């Protein structure tokens, strides 16, 4: 696929969130699309009613509260626009985006009223059988990284070797995950073009993606064979010439990495380790998700707990629409036509989710998920940043929160 | 032996019947007058299938629906196959017609026609509906001008004091009357009318009647023949107080006799000076102001009333009046014709230019206060009248204006009538509606020497064959013509008696005088056979024809003195009539030569002339770069921090290719290639960035919102109401652009040609061949490694 | 119908990638997937008039199937889109003899496109949804086999199934039978019983008495004078686009009647006799830049550069009889392929005598005759 | 000048001679009168249609008395649906290679080339189409009609029978001033025909028609058959300085030069070229040469079996492998034996009769 953006299909994509979540509704609750009206108009009766949480203007204000929100498909609205009115509602957190359920009422044409939210249901959880489960058996360890792996004053990468002494010869995982950016595009440096004169190299390189080659193949190439490693990158990576969320996966063999035990994955990306399944997403959805919030009680639970749970409910592991955007040097970039391919393979909830973030590192079971931000492993001043180590136990539901084990570590 | 003959001059319409006026013998073979009133008459019509239907189709859809308007139990029609071959420009050259024949006698709307323009679903145009009773009559019976008439079926008990007739006869058809081959006819009882008015309104004073009882056009009229009766009428001017003179003690008194003595004297034709659009009409508002009541004996029908709107319409209410007797102007556009030496065509002059008379005019005004105690003055005055009378005859006849005349209605197949009353477009017009109609043909709906060029168009038409139709028909029709007159003028070589030799010299001139007007069929702007087309295309070939036949004169040393599609006059360069004539000869024969139809002659022979214009003389005669426009430039940063676009291998203020590379020229340093790649790939990504941010924005100028909101419906603006269209702000077209041109900047081709887009406008405070050719080569590695980056997207893209 | 039952139907009905159409589909729809297949027919029959080779086609189609009625997806839509557009069409075309041989034709090159972009598995399955000779009569016949097949297993059918085979000598002939072809007897099947279906479509059609149906019905249908512009004297001044302009308005009596009324004007047509020359004409100034901006032409259309516009083969076939040598003709084709179309066109003039104007090109023609 | 027959020779001709219920039975496909031949179009040429029965048939005819008629298609009505498959061949395209004959005469030498022409359409009619009911028919002058009455061949479209012609059909250019060039490898008909005419060649176009004998007509036919300028001008001058050497001669000289003037490694490219050049030309001198016209469409009209020819009195009888012109029977001799014995079963005609009968029954077996 090219850098093509065509807003027939981008509105597709967005009508078919709308309409998908209308039957997952109307399956879990065992209503009859009878029930479903439009909100748009006035009706003397209550209705259900799905649909996109939006700005009630086109041009809005930075920040949103409960009284500037609005909310339908083609088919159920004519993809109208109608304003909330969530004055009888008293405990909510939304965000633009949002693909939400409401039961309620227009009761004069220009609001509508919100008397309960039916909540998305989540997604089912993986299973296994028990001769799958018995080879797995015949503790299993997976370690964490996410860039910036070099500081924004200076090229050393003596942290990250220090680091790779340590699980060659140490910890000893089975798996190593490594998020880009690995040569971010926004290091300031990198940026500027202050790029200096490498004297441990005998010929200079003449490119970003030469830089690479020379700076990180060498020593990602330390990593003991026996450590399966899953590159992923970022859409600031400058080795990748996919920029848009969701991003191809690099190219193991133009990074010069060696087969024996290197794998290249998409961002985002989903794959299993013996039984465990994991969701890797490279956009910080933890940074940027602003929630529109009432009520005490949602008010005083932590906000990685409600952030997870929206993305549990969304399906998707960057439910926010429009994408932020950084003000122009970077953004989530999100590529409106293809965030299908965002959304949970299978319909399955992960047993592990990664998206690191520019927060705080964090691991936290939210809804029976294990949900880890590993942090970035250096600070931009050179300071050690983290890294996180999950240990887990030795059809069936894995309980992979019931056996994991997630340290966050100084890196 | 068994049917009804007679021998037709004029008609009239009324009732929707056609009435003919004509003369019929007698056992003592005397003739006298009679009329036919002939029933029975139908319209032709034509309609025009449509694509796919057939004529029977037609016939399916209206003739019942025309049974039902016009109220008839039957209406013949059948299909019947036309061509057609004139302006209208959906008909085809030739198709498949539903023929209707609907009677001008209808029991219901008989005055209602049907237009051309016919709504129907089977056919999409009708011919004929428009059609004239006379013009249908004429044309269905192949009657050209006036003649001999087989009338079988004749009613001799029908018609009860309708006219003004001997005889009155009807026939229930129009098929009952046929044409005969006689070529004699009879004599004609003529009467001149010379009239003298007064001013108050014109009044009537005075009338002179004479009356030539035998005129034979079979044999050549006598010079000076003498009325078999002369009579003048007068009334006083001002109070109430040879030949016959009859006076009267007031002009009602005047006119009743008058009608009565046209009555009795049943003339068929009146002879007159300026009758047509003078003194007849003063006459018949005359008869009508004072109520005569015989008014009606100035034409051949009886009438008891006028015509409502009697009081333009004047001149038909007129001519419709006096129909069945001819009026014989020497004087109206016709008798002009006749008489080109003529300049005012006053009644003396006239006299002067063809009889060799002199006649000193008296200029008679009985407002004045003499003539109504002065009887010397009174007399001296019907005398001018008499004179008058007299004179106009007497022209008439020499001038062959009846002869002529008919000649020329029997050779256009028209009326008498229109022929001595109107303009040539009639004739024009006629000759050809019976030339087409009987070939298959559907017509529209209603010394110096002057040389003659008449004939010139004439023969362009028949020499390049043009036509309606393109040997086509009217230059068959021009063909047949010329050789006709080829045929009496050889007959007259040989012809003795005199009368022949003059009969035959009005048949010559007749046919000369038809070929000469049919350019006027196509020419005429107002002609029911006019083309444009046609015309340009005669006019053009006539332009050439003329200008060549210059060349020609100049080519015998002869010199062209004035010229134009009628007349070219030529100095021959002689002072002798007889070198002047074999000049003027030689240049026939030269001009026929290169134009085997153009017969040129001599019209008129200047021993001197005095030129100032045609008829204004004296004179003794003998007798990438678009693609870029809206890109935005590439901004290098130095790594003294100084910032600068980047343009490629061009001048700056700021920055140098030099021989070892990229140099700032503020601090001296030189990039390195790193250095300047990862500021390429750098604003790349972020004009790749921006363009993944998916700003819109609306069509609509008085909107123009900007937005990251996507309506599910894509295209439509999230303004209430508004109907403009919204687009991806930063779209993938400026995109691709804005990478091709950074693409450009690293292209060394591009680079020798100096073929990139400056950097810098001239009024820019920053403003700044083989230099760069040689540079360019020195930094085609650095170039070619620049380039790469930005292919790393363009091929990704 | 439950939509389960309907998707089961469809599911039946198009096991193949392809369908003969046998069984009955169970408004903006309607009209707008009967457009979207008209429209790729149009495209199909306007190609075919312009004697495209078959590889031509597919290329110019491909790009019109992903738009407007997308091939081989699983999506049950696109698969409703094919089946309805179809049928939908069938009630437009079945009411005249040329509109059904027109459809037939149409949709019959339509299926032998998508039969031949399917896989040979996919090919396969669709002919499961033509006997095979034995090994004995294979190696009897060996010599006459190879003989025939030499200069292009074996099938054996009546040779009236392959009588375009048969013309060209490409298969063997023995007792009545050939031995081969199986997508020409497909596509003959196919084009008989979409012809039965049309005539019974056309019977009922009075039950179903339309305004959308009679619309798609109807979507497939002075020296310098009037009449010197079309003559020889003045008309071997003209540039190729003019010419291909002239052309068409004779062949079939908006972009192109500016581009050749502008011309016109420009070479000292008056108002005049340009309103006789369109109207006689209609029987039933731009420069290159300009020209090359327009919309591009497309099947119908003759406005344009048919230095841009036309095929290698085409514009060697036109320059062959001007009178230009194989060597003359690669150098024109070089300047095209190399998107320099006025160059082209100046070699052209240069060589049947740089010009970026029709109006120039023509005046420089009459001042090398003045 | 031998008058054609007269009025009344045509009058006594179909009274008495015309075999109406044997050429009705044919076209009828059937003992019993059916649409076959009720709604069969025929065509009258006069010296200046459909029949419903044998007596319609003979009574129109006899009524008519055309010089010929001619047969055309089955309508769906009265006067297509069907017609006999239809192959002429006339001997004018074979006028060029033949010396026996001049202008419109013919003799049981140039036959030679009809017989072959018959010979190999019907190797292709029965081998490769697997026809069965064919008949040759004596054009009465010097060619021949093929009738193909299989259900199979009536039941041809006009594209289905413009194949068929395409097919046996492989001279189309008949200009004798130009190689053939043939499409090689040979298609297998081309090849089998070939084989079947290559045993002919040197006894009609070498020994007995002998056409290249006169060097200006071996200029003209022979020299344009080969492929190589350089032979072409060699022989041609070997020709005018040796005159008159008979066709033999000439067609061993084109081998001798050959050898002579194409040496080293691409000599057999040269040899297979030659040999290919003598093939085409086998084929050009022997080949049938079908009237085109007559074969494409289901509606052509041709003349029927048994008419007289109206230049030489001939009989348009059936055709035997025996058959030559010359024993086609006059109408003037069939009267002079009708004066004698006035039953037709006695005359020379009865033969062909009879075979056309066996014909018809065999015909209406296969129905
Ligand atoms: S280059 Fe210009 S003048 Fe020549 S054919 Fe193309 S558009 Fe016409």
């Amino acid at each position: 696929r090219t850098m093509r953006q065509n807003l027939q299909e981008a509105s597709d994509v967005l009508d078919d969130q709308i309409e998908s979540f209308t039957k997952i509704i109307q399956n879990h609750y065992k209503l009859s699309p009878n029930d479903f009206a439009d909100p748009t108009i006035q009706s003397q009766s209550e209705i259900y009613a799905v649909g996109r949480i939006v700005p009630d203007s086109p041009t809005y204000d930075k920040f949103l509260n409960p009284e500037s929100l609005s909310l339908t498909s083609r088919m159920g609205g004519v993809g109208r626009r109608v304003r909330l009115d969530l004055s009888q509602v008293n405990e909510l957190s939304f965000f633009l985006g949002q693909i939400v359920a409401f039961k309620g009422k227009n009761a004069n044409g220009d609001y509508f009223t919100v008397n309960s939210i039916l909540p998305l249901p989540y997604p089912n959880s993986p299973v296994s059988t028990s001769q799958e489960l018995q080879e797995f058996q015949a503790s299993l360890k997976v370690i964490v990284t996410c860039g910036p792996y070099f500081a924004n004053d200076n090229f050393s990468l003596e942290l990250l070797q220090e680091f790779i002494d340590s699980i060659n010869n140490e910890v000893k995982p089975h798996v190593l995950i490594m998020f880009g950016p690995f040569i971010d595009i926004t290091h300031p440096l990198i940026a500027s073009g202050k790029l200096p004169n490498f004297p441990q190299f005998k010929t200079q390189p003449k490119t970003l993606d030469e830089l690479f080659l020379k700076l990180f193949t060498p020593i990602l190439k330390t990593i003991s064979p026996h450590i399966q490693t899953v590159l992923i990158p970022s859409t600031k990576d400058a080795i990748s010439n996919h920029a848009a969320y969701p991003q191809a996966s690099l190219i193991r063999k133009a990074l010069q990495l060696p087969k024996r035990n290197f794998k290249c994955m998409a961002n985002p990306s989903s794959f299993q380790i013996n039984e465990i399944y994991f969701g890797c997403s490279n956009v910080d959805t933890f940074k940027d998700l602003k929630e529109v919030i009432k009520g005490g009680t949602t008010s005083s639970r932590y906000r990685l707990d409600r952030v997870s749970e929206h993305i549990l409910q969304q399906r998707r592991y960057y439910p926010i629409f429009p994408g932020s955007i950084r003000t122009h040097i970077s953004g989530a970039d999100l590529d409106v036509s293809y965030l299908g391919l965002t959304e949970f393979v299978g319909g399955f909830s992960p047993d592990i989710m990664i998206i690191p973030s520019e927060l705080q590192h964090f691991a936290r079971v939210v809804q029976n998920v294990v949900v880890i931000n590993p942090g970035r492993f250096i600070r931009a001043t050179g300071n050690r940043g983290s890294y996180a180590q999950i240990t887990v136990q030795c059809v069936y539901l894995h309980n992979v929160w019931k056996r994991a084990r997630v340290d966050l570590i100084a890196s | 032996t068994d049917t009804f003959q007679m021998f037709w001059l004029d008609y009239c319409e009324v009732n929707n019947t056609l009435i003919l006026f004509g003369k019929v013998k007698l056992k003592d073979d005397n003739c006298v007058s009679a009329m036919v009133q002939i029933n029975g008459l139908c319209r032709e019509l034509f309609f025009l299938p449509r694509e796919g239907k057939t004529p029977t189709d037609i016939h399916e859809e209206i003739i019942p629906l025309l049974m039902d308007k016009y109220g008839l139990d039957n209406i013949r029609a059948k299909p019947q196959k036309m061509k057609y071959s004139f302006e209208l420009p959906d008909i085809p050259s030739e198709s498949d017609y539903l023929k209707v024949l609907l009677p001008y006698q209808t029991p219901k709307s008989s005055r209602d026609t049907i237009p051309s323009d016919l709504s129907s679903d089977t056919f999409y145009h009708v011919f004929g509906g428009n059609s004239n009773i006379f013009e249908s009559f004429v044309i269905q019976n192949r009657i050209m001008g006036p003649c001999w008439l087989d009338i079988k079926g004749a009613d001799f008990n029908s018609i009860r004091n309708a006219s003004h007739c001997a005889v009155e006869v009807s026939v229930d058809k129009p098929q009952n009357i046929t044409p005969t081959t006689t070529k004699t006819m009879p004599n004609l009882r003529c009467l001149s009318l010379s009239i003298q008015t007064l001013m108050n309104k014109q009044e009537i004073v005075s009338i002179t009647l004479s009356a030539y009882r035998n005129i034979s056009l079979d044999s050549p009229i006598p010079e000076n023949i003498k009325p078999d009766d002369l009579c003048t009428l007068v009334r006083p001017p001002q109070s109430t107080s040879p030949g016959r003179v009859r006076l009267f003690n007031n002009e009602k008194a005047m006119l009743s006799c008058f009608c009565a003595m046209l009555k009795v004297e049943d003339p068929d034709v009146i002879i007159g000076h300026r009758l047509q659009n003078v003194y007849l009409d003063v006459l018949a508002h005359r008869m009508h102001d004072l109520n005569i009541p015989t008014f009606s004996s100035i034409g051949r029908r009886l009438r008891r009333t006028w015509p409502e709107k009697f009081g333009n319409m004047n001149h038909f209410f007129i001519s419709d009046i006096c129909s069945g007797r001819l009026i014989c102007d020497i004087a109206n556009e016709m008798g002009q014709s006749l008489t080109p030496k003529c300049q005012s065509w006053d009644l003396s002059e006239m006299y002067q230019v063809t009889c060799e008379k002199e006649h000193k005019p008296l200029d008679i005004d009985y407002q004045n206060p003499q003539y109504q105690n002065d009887v010397n003055s009174m007399t001296m005055a019907l005398q001018e009248n008499i004179t008058n009378c007299m004179i106009s005859a007497e022209v008439s006849y020499r001038i062959q204006l009846l002869t002529l005349t008919k000649q020329l209605t029997n050779l256009a197949g028209n009326a008498w009538a229109q022929t001595l009353g109107g303009t040539r477009a009639g004739r024009n017009e006629y000759i050809l509606l019976h030339e087409f109609s009987r070939n298959g043909f559907i017509v529209p709906d209603k010394y110096v020497l002057v040389m003659d060029f008449n004939s010139l168009y004439p023969s362009i038409i028949q020499e390049f064959n043009i036509c309606f139709t393109t040997q086509g028909v009217l230059p068959r029709l021009l063909a047949n013509l010329v050789d006709r007159r080829r045929e009496v003028k050889k007959v007259m070589k040989t012809e003795t008696d005199p009368h022949k030799r003059v009969q035959c010299d009005i048949r010559q001139q007749a046919l000369k005088l038809t070929a000469n007007s049919m350019y006027g069929c196509l020419g005429y702007v107002n002609s029911r056979f006019y083309a444009k087309p046609l015309a340009m295309l005669v006019t053009n070939k006539g332009r050439e024809i003329l200008m060549n036949t210059r060349q020609l004169a100049e080519s015998m040393n002869l010199l062209v003195v004035y010229g134009d599609t009628d007349s070219v006059m030529i100095d021959t360069g002689c002072d002798n009539y007889a070198d002047a004539i074999k000049i003027g000869l030689g240049f026939k024969r030269l001009v026929n030569e290169r134009y085997r139809l153009l017969e040129i002659d001599i019209d008129n022979v200047f021993k001197k002339l005095l030129l100032h214009a045609k008829k204004k003389y004296a004179a003794l005669t003998v007798n990438d770069v678009e693609r870029f426009k809206d890109t935005v430039t590439l901004e290098l940063s130095c790594p003294c921090d100084k910032r600068f676009p980047f343009g490629g291998i061009v001048s700056s203020n700021y920055y140098r290719v030099s021989y070892n590379g990229l140099q700032c020229k503020h601090c001296e340093q030189l990039f390195t290639p790193l250095q300047l790649t990862s500021q390429i790939e750098h604003s790349i990504r972020a004009h790749i960035s921006l363009y993944y941010a998916g700003w819109l924005q609306c069509d609509d100028s008085t909107c123009g919102i900007v937005t990251r909101q996507v309506s599910v419906f894509g295209k439509r603006c999230l303004n209430d109401g508004c109907t403009g269209v919204m687009r991806y702000k930063y779209s993938d077209k400026q995109l691709y652009n804005q990478l091709l041109y950074f693409d450009s900047l690293f292209d060394c081709e591009k680079n020798k040609k100096q073929e990139l887009k400056p950097i810098y406008l001239p009024d820019d405070l920053d403003y700044p061949e083989s230099s760069i050719k040689a540079l360019t080569e020195q930094n085609r590695e650095l170039m070619e490694t620049g380039r790469s980056v930005v292919q790393k997207y363009l091929n990704d893209c | 119908s439950s939509s389960e039952e309907e998707k089961k139907l469809y599911a039946r009905l198009y096991e193949s990638k392809l369908s003969f159409y046998d069984l009955p589909p169970q408004l903006e729809q309607f009209e707008i997937w009967a457009i979207d297949r008209l429209k790729i027919l149009l495209e199909i029959e306007s190609c075919l008039s312009r004697n495209k080779s078959i590889k031509e086609i597919e290329t110019i189609i491909k790009p019109q199937f992903q738009k407007l009625l997308p091939f081989n997806t699983e999506s049950l839509e696109d698969r409703k889109k094919d089946y309805y557009s179809h049928f939908i069409l069938r009630l437009c075309f079945c009411r005249s003899k040329e509109l059904r041989e027109k459809f037939v034709r149409a949709e019959t090159f339509l299926f032998k496109i998508r039969f031949n972009m399917l896989t040979s598995t996919d090919q396969t399955k669709f002919v499961q949804s033509l006997q095979f000779i034995s090994n004995e009569e294979k190696a009897e016949l060996s010599h006459q086999l190879y003989q025939t097949v030499s200069a292009s297993k074996f099938i054996k059918l009546p040779f009236e199934n392959v009588i375009e085979l048969v013309g060209n000598r490409l298969v063997f002939l023995k007792d009545g039978y050939a031995y081969l072809q199986q997508l020409n007897l497909l596509s003959n099947e196919f084009a008989s019983k979409l012809n039965q279906e049309l005539i019974k479509t056309y019977q009922y059609l009075p039950r179903l008495n339309l305004p959308i149906l009679n619309h798609l019905s109807s979507g497939y249908t002075d020296e310098i004078n009037a009449q010197s512009v079309w003559s020889e004297e003045i008309s071997s001044n003209y540039p190729l686009c003019i010419k291909n302009l002239m052309e068409g308005l004779k062949k079939n009596h908006y972009y192109g009647r500016q581009q050749l009324s502008l011309f016109l004007k420009g070479i000292g047509l008056s108002a005049d006799e340009a309103l006789k020359f369109w109207s006689e004409a209609f029987t039933n100034p731009w420069d290159c830049h300009t020209i090359l901006s327009k919309p591009r032409p497309g099947r119908g259309d003759y406005h344009g550069c048919p230095f841009r516009d036309w095929s290698h083969e085409r514009l060697s076939a036109e320059l062959r009889s001007m009178k230009l040598t194989q060597a003359q003709i690669i150098s024109v084709l070089d300047s095209c392929q190399k998107g320099e179309y006025t160059i082209a066109c100046t070699k052209v003039f240069e060589m049947t005598h740089h010009i970026a104007h029709p109006n120039l090109y023509f005046e420089r023609s009459r001042q090398l005759q003045k | 000048k031998t008058n054609g027959p007269s009025s009344s020779d045509m009058e006594y001709y179909y009274k008495s001679l015309y075999p109406f219920k044997h050429i009705f039975n044919w076209l009828n496909h059937s003992p019993k009168p059916s649409r076959d031949m009720i709604n069969r179009e025929f065509a009258m040429a006069f010296r200046s249609n459909s029949f419903n029965s044998v007596q319609d048939f003979k009574a129109q005819i006899e009524k008519a008395n055309p010089d010929r008629f001619e047969i055309g298609a089955i309508y769906n009505k009265p006067p297509a649906l069907e017609k006999e498959l239809v192959f002429d061949i006339d001997m004018d395209d074979y006028d060029a290679f033949r010396t026996c004959c001049s202008g419109a005469q013919v003799c049981s030498k140039c036959w030679k080339f009809i017989s072959l022409a018959m010979k190999i359409t019907n190797t292709a009619l029965r081998e490769d189409f697997g026809y069965k009911d064919f008949i040759w028919v004596f054009s009465g002058r010097r060619g021949a009609h093929c009738w193909v009455s299989d259900k199979r061949a009536r039941a041809l479209t006009d594209v289905q029978r413009r194949n068929v012609l395409d097919y046996v059909n492989v001279i189309r250019d008949r200009n004798t001033d130009k190689r053939l060039a043939l499409k090689r490898p040979y298609h297998p008909h081309l090849a089998r025909s070939l084989e079947q005419l290559k045993p002919f060649f040197v006894s009609i176009m070498l020994e007995e028609q002998n056409p290249w004998e006169d060097d200006q007509h071996a200029i003209q036919t022979l020299l344009p058959a080969l492929y190589d300028k350089q032979l072409i001008d060699s022989l041609k001058k070997y020709w005018l300085d040796n005159p008159r050497r008979s066709s033999k001669e000439k067609w061993n000289d084109i081998d001798q030069i050959a050898t002579s003037l194409f040496k080293g490694p691409k000599q057999d490219s040269h040899i297979i070229k030659l040999r290919e050049c003598k093939e085409d030309l086998v084929l050009m001198t022997l080949y049938p040469k079908l009237d085109v016209e007559v074969t494409k469409q289901t509606i052509h009209l041709l003349k029927a079996p048994f008419c007289i020819h109206p230049a030489t009195g001939n009989v348009c009888v059936p055709i035997d492998e025996s058959f030559a012109p010359e024993k086609a029977p006059k109408l003037i001799d069939l009267q002079t034996e009708m004066e004698k014995n006035n039953d037709v079963s006695l005359t020379a005609l009865q033969p062909f009769i009879n075979q056309f009968q066996a014909y018809v029954s065999s015909l209406l077996k296969n129905e």
